[PDB]
């Protein structure tokens, strides 16, 4: 009936299909109805804030052009959705009379937010014409910079007769007043400004990395400037991955501080609505790593969720998978489906993503469960996908090149801000990666200077730094998954391999598996591999019994989160043994990795690892045998001489 | 709207073979092109059919406001026709409504770019002319006399600026008049109003402050690249040089680093901006505006 | 013209003043005590505990205090002026809360508390120079000779509004009388985020505090500390630029006849603190006495040094004697004798000695600990920030500066460049660090210890060599290094077993296997009584 | 080398509810009263303004108890304020005549001028006081003098005589510009450029740089009176008391000393004891009592 000028929405037709699209509504559990039972919990509990999917609406039939309306113009159908949604609990609680206590939320706010607008074609590929429209993007966080107070309400004073005014901020507009509003006190130009007495909101600024799905030929990475303002702030940390839905603004900028003079050309930004720090196809943050930052978000009341959500279904259901007895070789099976046999080593790449148990001793100690890998062997085989699918299934991490790094740029720096013009500090990879896994290929071109800040974080899990502005320690609990290059073209079996490999034999003692991928000529593996591989190229799509993805990520971080194995006696006897035994055996020197005690927190690390698997409590002597087995088999030890360190090619098997 | 100059060389030959008189449009619009640009926009906006088709919910909003504007001043001219013939005080009665009423110009309800694009050699060869605006040049050669004119330039490109918004009028809304300021804007800064300027204000004594609206404005997409000179162009014993080129509207996200292209473009001057002290009289920089982009590859 | 008054800041005046006199086997009241203790020692603050503010009237008057003290400030004085007067007979007084219920994170500030009492903790990294602070200013009109005087400031250049007399009738024309008026003591800090608050991925953040009056002087470079006070906001320029909408003030030109001024309101967060206090004799002389009584002492100390390393009985000698020093002597013809003790610690990195180092500079007093990689010159020896807002250059201190008096930790000792080793060795040599910047030069002390982590150059110790052939530090520096421990690896069964039993007890039981003689309180208090004897 | 920017406006929405007393109501509630107010059934000032419009007279004449009687808070807003409120009755005259003479026609105006007529009481010559300052005033008297024809400019063209910058003014005390508009007009970006030159010595025009074209100005006929009280009613042994009055443009050239007349008018002041003022009268109506045939 009443369009408002420039757009097509009309008030009272929106809010009408609004409230019939909350009163009738479901998934076609998936026959009940949805958003009421959401809306009760939502008064239950006290929420304030309602998680709107935008797919939903465009299944209902009236709301097909509400969609659109929505994508085109938020700014009028969000404040119209929340005053139907207002009106909405009002009329659940009287029209049912369930209790009388309604003034709390008939005066407290409320709030939608959208989080599934349709797909985006990344941030270059927009044009002038879709200013003040709603889109998503997919990055990394990098910068955030300090809560920046934004003054809503001006408090003035009359310093003639103390009378105060209170001024509402309209449009980013304050009018002063030029006449004390008293009677007996109208002198002109007498209003005074008190800072201090006025009210302030909240709004931070973040610096995004965008990581588009498609991108055209030619182009390179950038950054963006994202808005957050009230709940949300604080609400990111750098090193995140996230998802983020906000409309698209633009803005003049002011040529410098003396003049009132703007720039012809604009300045664009986002101004974030909703974000999602979940995803179906990676685990989920550590969360003994972000303990004070739970209890900030309860005080906060942000509702931003920073684990997945387990149903009663989904939990029997890992319950049955856990109670087989084959599913140790199951999951490492599973691993990288695409990736043929290599079972020792997805059983270490498995057992790394489990990771140990986290001591913390009261009155200040910690050991962390971080264990660290290196890949040797043929250059040729596949020792470099299993980087890439460790990097993209894990929450955090960064992959890096030996030779293209350096000791500041994997620690901190500080830069120049182009817009505040003044210097701040920026993270390394090494604390980007803080919690999760950073890949290393190469690992034997990186230069000594390079390699010698490494040691402190595979030592103590943290890095120093005393550089001009600061002194201070932080903290880099993160897997090491490192690959190399033996010398040369092929590892010679002939020669111990401290003389195949370009590292100092020290070093090589603080990892806790060593992998020696050896390609050996045998007709039927050749057979299995061949078939393996040409199999995929059948159809233009791919089609390969292994559990789905998403089905795994949830087992792995529910492992992870909710128990904690404990050592026992009858292990500590076997850990004792089997360390003495290594120490023994092969007592003329550098021709194998001497054992010491990373060896002996090696075997911790894995029987905790493995115990944590399939759901248990206590470490057991299965636990530690099969950390022992695993431990030899890396390096493969049975098909070596103990006296010269050689190799008998014809012993080991594929 | 893409205007070939072929065309219109075949227009004027085909006036001149059966008799009738015809002027050379040709070389008007080759050597003051900047000023036909208006022209065109006018004849076009003279002759713009209606549209036959309905406007639904899955329009453009910016075609969406262009529709309300149109509706919007028919509204106020009919009602305007009404009240004048109401006090019984036709092509008077309507020039009379015209003369004394307010209306949305015609820049602000176009919806569409218009770009030319150069006379071929084998066009004019064929008619036995000399197509200057589509010889290749390269930035040594092109000088002083040469500003104003519709020219090709041969190079690499090697540089290209991410596409931002340009504003050409701004809008403000008056809340006390209810009316609508637009400003235009055809320089690198401007300075933004702050008092009503509407009539009522203007003649009130009590006027209502200025706020700024982005939807209303006019923007434009606006692109910078560089231009160098190939290996070949360059003298014996030289440097190669170059030059800037200006992209708006659609033609922007047409040139890509490494490009080896002939674009052409209309040559214009812009203010100087080096060192005062060396400043001699009215010194001025050139650019290049593109309107038409050939690739070799 | 009568003022306009705000009956609740009344209101809160007398419930103050009531508090004053009110608050109270022998009884007694501390406050009406304090305020003789202050007339009997001329002072100018008083200390009032704000759990003592709590249980009076339902704390109604805790809360409005709390949330509200920017508005209550000046009624709170005027009540202390009042009964101050009433109880005893210029001068400028200062309140001091302390004690609060909880303790907030620089991470956790927030907007909505601005003009709020409230406290912080943190590390101070900066400090400036003491300066005087216009207080309450005096004018001279200019039109007529009237003098005005007692113009209050409120964080900004205030001048007056208005010619006192009508016999002239001046705004805005005023000259300043710097000969009769009043100042205060007036200092800023720079503080850092802790270290284990800052949150995962991220850099830690810094904050300025302003310290007044007698407060000033209080912290010191390098420690934690816990403040309280007021949050407020001041002015900012750099904002312009940053996305987002920034709010500007114009003039209302409605109902104004006639026949640009505008302003940007910008600002960041700051804290001006009233209460400051450091964070880390009695009964416990008698078990100092019965401690120091003791015969095997001495065992007992060297048993109770780094208690979770296993063996390494003259390494953990060596760390003790390190922690106390000699004596520095002087001779007549002013040569100085040096006290100081420095160690070096050898071996290839399988070793544990970077333990010993951690152990050290979690323990110790004055202790810093760095890597030789992941540090810079500036970062030791010190800086010069002459941008200082308000005046001239200040000094920022360096991890050398830094434990002065106390120990220096460092580890990758053998990576460490030639610039920064001579540093270190024009460090030991004479106990100062010349600096000569940006035309500024300056000595600074650095009266440090120093225990040092080197690795072979070799990677193994190779034993055939000698120790200047296996080290690669420069001769100066190393000619300096008294102690020199090497540890080696002997395979032997007993100590492996030993070794692994010991390993997993700590990780089966935790905190339960380490059973030390002492603790790190009973040692710091032997250390700090011991370091006092000059034998 | 650019051209100037351009503003503009259209109206769309609605503003606040519009108040009685401001400028815009008035003009509608002037123009009302022109077009609609009958006496005998008639259209008198329409078909006045018609006729005026016709013969090229550019005034109309207006009588107040007409709108005493029509309209009564306008009545007292021009008695208590003329100088705020003939404007825009002018004003209202001039789009009034646009529209007649447009639509005439087919079946370059200045602003027209109007006259008041009255028979309200008067006031001897020798009541006039403070009170009456600025106000309209009714007045009977004999004319004994009349000054010559002066000229006044109504729409003057200047040009600075340095930089050769143009510029128009227009009337309806107007001094010239004191300094060269050039520099606060920033027309163009090049003329940011032409403001500048000879390396660094600043453009100043001087004091006072414009200068008029009389070729393209446009000027009026002004004229002074005097109006004394009528000698028979002096008291005795004092000479009378005399006043000046001023009037223009359709106003001049009206009657001759001798005759006597009834003025109405505005008592205003100007200046020439420590804060005198000499008053005088700006004429806004003549009536003649026929004399000298
Ligand atoms: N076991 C295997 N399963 C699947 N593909 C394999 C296997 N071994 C080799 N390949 C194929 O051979 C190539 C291995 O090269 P790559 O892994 O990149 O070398 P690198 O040893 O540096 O990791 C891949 O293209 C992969 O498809
Ligand atoms: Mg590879
Ligand atoms: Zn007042
Ligand atoms: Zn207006
Ligand atoms: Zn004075
Ligand atoms: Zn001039």
């Amino acid at each position: 009936l009443r369009i408002i000028w420039g757009t097509n929405v009309s008030i009272q037709e929106c809010t009408t299909n609004f409230r019939n699209f909350l009163m009738s509504f479901k998934y076609k559990t998936d026959e009940e109805l949805y958003y009421i039972k959401q809306l009760n919990e939502m008064r239950e509990l006290g929420t304030s804030n309602l998680n709107l999917d935008a797919r939903n609406l465009l299944a209902y039939k009236q709301t097909e052009d509400l969609y659109h309306q929505l994508l085109n113009y938020p700014q009028e159908v969000i404040s119209i959705m929340d005053q139907t949604i207002k009106d909405c609990m009002v009329s659940l609680i009287v029209d049912n009379n369930l209790d009388y206590d309604l003034d709390e939320i008939e005066t407290k706010f409320y709030k939608v937010r959208p989080y599934n607008v349709g797909s985006c074609k990344g941030m270059r590929e927009l044009n002038p014409n879709d200013i003040d429209k709603l889109i998503n993007l997919k990055g990394l966080v990098l910068r955030s910079t300090p809560v920046i107070p934004d003054m809503k309400v001006a408090f003035f004073k009359c310093n003639v007769c103390d009378h105060t005014m209170a001024v509402e901020i309209d449009r980013g507009v304050i009018q002063e007043p030029a006449r004390c509003e008293r009677i007996d006190c109208n002198e002109p130009n007498s209003m005074s400004l008190i800072h201090n007495r006025c009210s302030f909101a909240d709004k931070q600024v973040i610096k995004l990395q965008e990581t588009p799905d498609f991108v055209p030929d030619g182009q390179t990475p950038h950054s963006i400037s994202l808005c957050v303002y009230d709940e949300l702030v604080d609400s990111c940390r750098a090193g995140d991955r996230i998802e983020v839905t906000g409309t698209f603004r633009s803005i003049p900028i002011r040529a410098n501080s003396r003049q009132r003079v703007l720039k012809s050309l604009y300045k664009t930004y986002v101004d974030v609505v909703h974000v999602k720090k979940v995803s179906d196809k990676r685990l989920d943050v550590d969360t003994s790593t972000i303990e004070q930052e739970l209890m900030q978000n309860k005080v906060d009341h942000n509702e931003v969720e920073e684990v997945r959500q387990i149903t009663d279904q989904d939990l029997a259901k890992i319950r049955e998978v856990a109670a087989r007895e084959d599913l140790y070789s199951l999951l490492a099976r599973s691993i990288a489906p695409s990736i043929y046999e290599l079972e020792d080593v997805k059983k270490g790449i498995l057992l790394q993503l489990f990771g140990g148990t986290n001591k913390t001793f009261t009155k200040g100690g910690r050991y962390r469960g971080d264990i660290n890998i290196l890949l040797c062997g043929d250059p040729s085989t596949s020792k470099s996908q299993i980087l890439q699918y460790v990097h993209k299934i894990t929450p955090r991490g960064v992959y890096t090149s030996g030779k293209g790094s350096s000791a500041v740029g994997l620690t901190a720096y500080i830069t120049r801000d182009v817009d505040t013009k003044q210097l701040v500090l920026e993270s390394g990879a090494l604390v980007l990666s803080d919690g999760g896994v950073c890949c290393i290929d190469e690992f034997d071109k990186m230069s000594d200077s390079t390699r010698s800040v490494l040691h402190e974080v595979m030592e103590q899990q943290t890095i120093s730094i005393a550089k001009a502005g600061i002194i201070t320690t932080l903290n880099a609990r993160s897997s090491i998954l490192a690959s190399a290059n033996p010398i040369g073209s092929r590892y010679n079996p002939n020669l111990p391999v401290t003389e195949n490999i370009d590292l100092p034999p020290p070093l090589l003692s603080r990892f806790d598996l060593v992998y020696l991928v050896l390609d050996k000529v045998d007709e039927k593996n050749d057979r299995e591999l061949a078939k393996h591989l040409t199999n995929l190229y059948l159809e233009d799509k791919p089609e390969h019994d292994v559990l789905p993805v998403e089905f795994l990520t949830m087992y792995i971080s529910y492992a992870k989160e909710h128990i904690h194995p404990i050592i026992t006696e009858a292990a500590k006897t076997e850990l004792v043994r089997a360390y003495v035994g290594m120490r023994k055996m092969g007592d003329s020197d550098e021709k194998r990795i001497t054992a010491t005690t990373r060896q002996l927190e090696s075997m911790i690390r894995l029987a905790e690892a493995h115990a944590k698997m399939k759901l248990k409590n206590v470490v057991e002597l299965e636990d530690v045998q099969e950390a022992v087995r695993l431990i030899r088999s890396a390096i493969k030890d049975y098909a070596t001489d103990p006296k010269t360190g050689k190799i008998d090619m014809n012993l080991v098997q594929t | 709207v893409i205007i070939d100059l072929d065309d219109i060389l075949q227009y004027q030959n085909e006036k001149f073979l059966q008799g009738t008189q015809a002027d050379d449009l040709v070389s008007a619009i080759q050597q003051n092109a900047n000023h036909f640009t208006e022209l065109f926009c006018r004849a076009i906006d003279n002759n713009m059919p209606l549209p036959t088709k309905e406007i639904d919910y899955k329009d453009d909003v910016l075609d969406v406001i262009l529709n309300q504007r149109r509706l919007r001043n028919e509204r106020m001219l009919s009602d305007r026709t009404n009240e004048i013939r109401s006090e019984n005080l036709n092509d008077a009665l309507r020039e009379v409504v015209e003369d004394e009423t307010e209306l949305f110009p015609p820049n602000l309800t176009r919806r569409y770019f218009l770009y030319f694009k150069p006379l071929s050699q084998n066009c004019a060869r064929r008619y036995r002319k000399k197509a200057i605006s589509s010889k290749p040049l390269s930035v040594r050669q092109i000088k002083g006399d040469f500003l104003g004119q519709l020219i090709t330039v041969r190079g690499i490109i090697t540089r290209v600026s991410d596409v931002k918004p340009a504003v050409e009028v701004i809008a403000y809304t008056c809340d006390q008049c209810g009316y609508e300021v637009f400003q235009e804007v055809n320089s690198r800064t401007f300075t933004p109003l702050s008092e009503c300027t509407s009539e009522e204000c203007s003649q009130n004594q009590t006027k209502g402050q200025l706020f700024m609206s982005t939807r209303a404005s006019k923007f434009s997409a606006f692109q910078e690249c560089k231009i160098q000179e190939l290996s070949q162009q360059v003298p014996v014993g030289h440097i190669p040089r170059s030059l800037n080129i200006h992209v708006n509207g659609t033609l922007v996200r047409s040139l890509s680093p490494g490009d080896i292209v002939d674009v052409t473009g209309i040559f214009l001057p812009a203010p100087y901006t080096g060192f005062k002290a060396l400043k001699a009289g009215l010194l001025t920089e050139t650019y290049l505006e593109a309107q038409f982009v050939r690739q070799h590859k | 013209v009568k003022k306009v008054d705000d009956v609740t800041g009344e209101k809160v005046r007398e419930a103050f003043e009531q508090f004053l006199e009110d608050f109270s086997g022998e009884v007694e009241k501390v406050y009406r005590a304090q305020i003789e203790f202050m007339k009997i020692y001329d002072l100018n603050t008083i200390y009032i505990d704000y759990q003592h503010l709590s249980m009076r009237e339902n704390g109604a008057l805790a809360m409005a205090i709390s949330e509200q003290y920017y508005r209550f400030l000046p009624f709170l004085q005027k009540g202390l002026r009042r009964v101050v007067r009433k109880y005893a007979p210029e001068r400028v007084f200062q309140i001091s809360f302390f004690n609060l219920p909880t303790v907030h994170r620089i991470r956790d500030i927030r907007s909505e508390k601005i003009g709020s009492l409230l406290s912080i903790s943190g590390t101070v990294t900066r400090t400036s120079e003491v300066r005087p602070e216009l207080y309450k200013a005096s004018f001279t009109c200019d039109m007529c000779r009237a003098i005005v005087d007692n113009v209050e400031q409120s964080f900004k250049y205030t001048e007056p509004t208005f010619c006192p007399n009508p016999s002239c009738e001046n705004r805005a024309f005023w000259t300043l009388n710097v000969t009769r008026s009043r100042f205060l003591d007036w200092q800023k800090v720079r503080i850092q985020e802790n270290a284990n608050e800052i949150p995962t991925g991220s850099m830690p953040r810094t904050l300025d505090v302003i310290l007044r009056g007698d407060s000033v002087e209080r912290a010191k470079p390098g420690d934690r500390c816990k403040f309280t006070g007021v949050e407020i906001v001041v002015p900012d320029v750099t904002q312009l630029g940053l996305p987002g909408v920034k709010p500007s003030s114009t003039l209302d030109t409605r109902g104004i006849s006639k026949t640009l001024g505008v302003r940007d309101l910008t600002y960041k967060i700051s804290f001006l603190a009233c209460h400051v206090i450091s964070i880390g004799s009695s009964d416990e002389i008698n078990e100092l006495k019965e401690m120091v009584k003791d015969e095997h002492i001495y065992d007992k100390l060297v048993r109770s040094i780094a208690p979770a390393v296993f063996g390494h009985e003259a390494v953990k000698k060596g760390i003790l004697l390190q922690m106390l020093g000699g004596v520095h002597k002087s001779t007549v013809e002013g040569i100085k004798l040096r006290g100081d003790i420095n160690i070096c610690v050898v071996g290839d990195p399988s070793t544990s000695k970077s333990q010993f180092l951690k152990y050290v500079v979690g323990f110790a007093p004055r202790s810093v600990y760095t890597s030789g990689k992941a540090s810079s010159a500036a970062g030791l020896t010190a800086a010069v920030v002459r941008d200082e807002e308000g005046g001239d250059y200040t000094i920022e201190a360096g991890a050398l500066m830094l434990a002065d008096n106390g120990i220096c930790c460092i580890d990758e000792f053998d990576k460490m460049d030639i610039s920064d080793q001579v540093a270190i060795h024009e460090a030991m040599e004479q106990q100062t660090i010349s600096i000569a910047k940006a035309g500024i030069h300056a000595t600074l002390n650095a009266r440090t210890s120093i225990l040092a982590a080197a690795n072979p150059v070799g990677g193994r110790y190779n034993r055939k060599l000698s120790l200047r052939g296996n080290l690669n530090m420069t001769a100066p520096i190393m000619s300096r290094f008294d102690l020199f421990f090497v540890i080696l690896d002997d395979c032997n069964e007993k100590i492996d077993t030993e070794l692994a039993s010991h390993i997993v007890d700590l990780h089966m039981k935790r905190d339960e296997a380490i059973e030390p003689p002492f603790s790190a309180e009973q040692l710091r208090r032997y250390i700090k009584y011991a370091r006092t004897f000059k034998p | 080398s650019f051209d100037r920017p351009e503003i503009y406006s259209a109206p769309v929405l609605q503003g606040e509810s519009p108040n009685d007393d401001d400028n815009t109501e008035i003009i509608k509630s002037f123009k009302n009263f022109i077009l609609e107010f009958r006496l005998d059934s008639q259209f008198i000032y329409r078909d006045q303004l018609r006729n005026n419009i016709l013969v090229k007279n550019y005034s109309l004449t207006v009588n107040m108890e007409h709108l005493i009687g029509y309209n009564e808070d306008i009545y007292k807003k021009l008695s208590d304020e003329p100088s705020d409120i003939i404007p825009l009755f002018e004003t209202a005259i001039t789009q009034v005549a646009k529209r007649i003479s447009i639509l005439s026609r087919a079946q370059s105006l200045p602003t027209f001028q109007l006259i008041l007529n009255s028979n309200a009481n008067q006031i001897p010559l020798r009541d006039l006081d403070s009170e009456h300052v600025s106000k309209i005033v009714r007045l009977s008297g004999i004319i004994i003098s009349t000054s010559v024809l002066s000229s006044r400019a109504t729409y003057l063209s200047i040009m600075c005589r340095n930089c050769r910058h143009t510029t128009s003014i227009t009337i309806n005390t107007v001094s010239l510009p004191r300094s060269c508009l050039s520099t606060i007009e920033s027309e163009s970006s090049m003329a940011n450029e032409s403001n500048i030159g000879d390396e660094s010595t600043k453009k100043n025009c001087g004091p006072d740089p414009y200068i008029i074209i009389h070729e393209s100005s446009k000027f009026i006929d002004q004229q002074f009176l005097k109006l004394q009280e009528i000698p028979e009613l002096v008291p005795v042994g004092e000479m009378p008391r005399n006043l000046t009055m001023t009037c223009d443009r359709y106003l001049t050239n009206k009657v001759i000393p001798g005759t006597r007349v009834t003025i109405v008018g505005i008592y205003s002041i100007y200046n020439s004891g420590v804060a005198i003022r000499t008053p005088y009268i700006k004429i806004l109506g003549i009536q003649s009592d026929v004399e000298t045939s």
